[PDB]
């Protein structure tokens, strides 16, 4: 066969202890979900590194500790209004229970008259989007080097039955040592089986989602496949300047790949940006491991990766705690609270 | 051609 009688027993092991760390992980996030912290003022704020339609994030500094953290910012009428209300419960609820080196760290959430507050461990090498945008495309070993630490991070998120729904380069921040930290939440679900919500982003959404079926949590793995294309490309697949003309394109499924792709590249991308979902890795008997023993992923030590001991391929330059070099400049918007609570039945688990 | 800035995310179709 492929593998050697030694090189068998020793991936054999390895999946079986994989089985154990996921069991106690399971058994570490039940206990925090279902056992479950600060004030703005307890807060200076500096400026902002993010923000979108459902929300921003803040640079702030804390200021007895004097630490520095990422404040994401949801006015709760907003958040009403685009009827985010349990997608926003779940963010914060996810957060507080999940732990995984690759997964962004919440420290406070709190609330007041008019918004929801988030604080997290602040990630200073900036997204990396802007990284992938400056340098054009990351050659293959850099590419892998970053899904790795994707595939563990959705291995232990679906052992606990949650879908993240909104890989891309945008939402994963790179820690000083180079490593990958997941960020924005806010679609993330627990989810047994299906579920119907029509969310994501448009160039990573699944087709399945796009024609509103009852889709699974194999709808990450089809976003993998759009994340490393676009790493090792420099743009993604389905690619157009509307989200109509994109949709198109993922539902014919049709992809075409650089002529600098390798062959183990581009199989192991028809497996993930595979239509049919009785066929797309992730989503088969041999559940994640077909994708962590594609050819494509061979010099990967999935132990070394998990242990932070890969030496990463770029490591950004840091100039101090407080230091936002890495991130790009956005209008600054007032931070306003009413005299008056807003929407508080609506937000009383938060 | 395609989008080449920051990507938004949809609530619905
Ligand atoms: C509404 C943009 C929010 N962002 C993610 C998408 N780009 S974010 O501002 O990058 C950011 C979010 C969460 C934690 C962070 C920790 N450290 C730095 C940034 C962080």
């Amino acid at each position: 066969g492929h593998m050697g009688n030694a090189a068998a027993a020793k991936k054999g092991s390895e999946q079986e202890s994989v089985k154990e760390f996921l069991a106690k992980a399971k058994e570490e996030f039940l206990k925090k979900w279902e056992s479950p912290t600060a004030q703005l003022d307890h807060f200076d704020r500096i400026k902002t590194l993010g923000t979108g339609s459902f929300g921003r994030v803040m640079l702030v500094k804390h200021k007895e500790t004097g630490n520095h953290y990422a404040m994401k910012i949801l006015d709760k009428q907003k958040v009403v209004k685009l009827k985010q209300i349990e997608h926003t419960l779940n963010e914060k609820r996810i957060l507080q229970a999940v732990n995984f080196p690759f997964l962004v760290k919440l420290e406070f959430s709190f609330k007041d008259n008019s918004n929801l507050y988030m604080v997290m461990e602040y990630v200073p090498g900036g997204e990396m989007f802007s990284h992938l945008r400056r340098i054009g495309r990351f050659s293959e070993p850099h590419a892998r080097f970053y899904a790795a630490q994707i595939v563990l991070t959705f291995e232990y998120l679906h052992s606990l039955d949650l879908i993240y729904r909104d890989l891309k380069p945008e939402n994963l921040l790179i820690d000083q040592q180079g490593y990958i930290q997941v960020t924005d939440f806010g679609f993330a679900k627990r989810v047994k089986g299906r579920t119907w919500t029509l969310c994501g982003t448009p160039e990573y959404l699944a087709p399945e989602i796009i024609l509103s079926k009852g889709y699974n949590k194999a709808v990450d793995w089809w976003a993998l496949g759009v994340l490393i294309y676009e790493m090792a490309a420099g743009y993604p697949p389905f690619f157009a300047d509307q989200p109509i003309q994109i949709y198109e394109k993922i539902v014919s499924g049709k992809v075409r790949f650089p002529s600098h792709f390798s062959s183990d590249l581009k199989d192991l991308l028809r497996n993930l940006l595979q239509v049919d979902l009785t066929k797309r890795f992730g989503n088969l008997k041999n559940g994640v491991n077909d994708i962590k023993n594609h050819k494509w992923f061979a010099t990967t030590d999935w132990i070394a990766i998990y242990q932070r001991k890969v030496e990463a391929p770029f490591i950004p330059k840091f100039k101090g705690p407080g230091d936002t070099s890495n991130f790009d400049d956005y209008e600054e918007e007032e931070i306003r609270v009413s005299i008056n609570e807003k929407c508080g039945k609506e937000f009383t688990e938060f | 051609a395609g989008r080449t800035g920051r990507r938004q995310a949809i609530h619905d179709i």
